[PDB]
């Protein structure tokens, strides 16, 4: 089972100021179950863009209806994969959990594009969904994903928004 | 902001103040492109990646590291 959701938001300010929250996006409030990230790798290419992988840590718990069918996870890995290109104010990221691919696979696309014409970042995310093992029934396992969907979209602009400001305010 | 191994934390912290100087300053008004935080990056690098060999999900994270996903 494949499930793609989609979501966009504008940033009222720069891409300096976007594209380095980013990178300084932990810790914040609204992101309390991430307990690490890492930087794997960095390194400007051939055309000039900037080149990040890095590895995150995060907590969590599994709702209680799903006992049946899995054990407890608790801890999941994140990879973090990211380009800047700063002669065109673009910035492109994508997720990904490491471990428990098995069971559920969630993959976020998330572009921020600056836009001159209106002095906005515009941030547009994918994300997908993908299983093929079918532990529990197909329905909840839907609602799960729209759920998380939701929290995600809300908790990564909330933390870029908390982060942009603490930097503004130096 | 932590490691996920406690004794990288504080080279982590010095390799992230100078990059982020870097990028402000520098890559971002197309000042530079050098490593000019090599040193911090070396040390902070090498803290990890002996962390790193004995994790279990090193082997996930070198296959993912192989990919394109853009
Ligand atoms: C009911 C059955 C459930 C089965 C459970 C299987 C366990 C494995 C599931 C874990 C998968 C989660 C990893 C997903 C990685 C991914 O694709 O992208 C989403 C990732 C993590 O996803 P999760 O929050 O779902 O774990 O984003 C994060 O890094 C979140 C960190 C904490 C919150 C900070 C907010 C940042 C969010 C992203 C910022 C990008 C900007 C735009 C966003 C709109």
């Amino acid at each position: 089972m494949v499930l793609l959701h989609k979501s966009t938001h504008i940033f009222p300010t720069d891409f300096a100021s976007v594209s380095r929250a980013f990178f300084n996006r932990y810790p914040n409030p609204y992101s309390p179950h991430v307990l690490s990230i890492d930087t794997i790798s960095r390194n400007v290419d051939q055309e000039g863009n900037l080149r990040t992988t890095r590895l995150l840590k995060k907590s969590g718990k599994l709702p209680t209806w799903v006992k049946p069918f899995l054990r407890g996870i608790t801890e999941t890995w994140i990879i973090e994969v990211s380009v800047v290109n700063p002669a065109n104010s673009t910035m492109k990221t994508y997720t990904r959990n490491l471990d428990h691919t098995g069971i559920m696979k969630v993959e976020e696309y998330t572009t921020y594009q600056f836009d001159s014409a209106t002095s906005s970042t515009i941030a547009d995310s994918r994300v997908k969904f993908s299983s093929g093992f079918n532990m529990g029934i197909k329905s909840k396992v839907e609602d799960w994903s729209r759920t998380k969907f939701d929290e995600n979209v809300k908790k990564s602009r909330m933390g870029m928004a908390f982060v942009i400001q603490k930097l503004e305010e130096a | 902001s932590a490691s996920f191994a406690p004794e990288c934390t504080d080279l982590k912290t010095k390799y992230d103040s100078c990059f982020n100087e870097w990028y402000s300053e520098k890559f971002l008004k197309g000042k530079s492109v050098e490593n000019e935080c090599s040193k911090q990056w070396y040390a902070y690098t090498t803290c990890v990646n002996a962390a790193l060999v004995k994790q279990g999900i090193k082997p996930a994270l070198d296959e993912a590291r192989e990919e394109a996903p853009f």
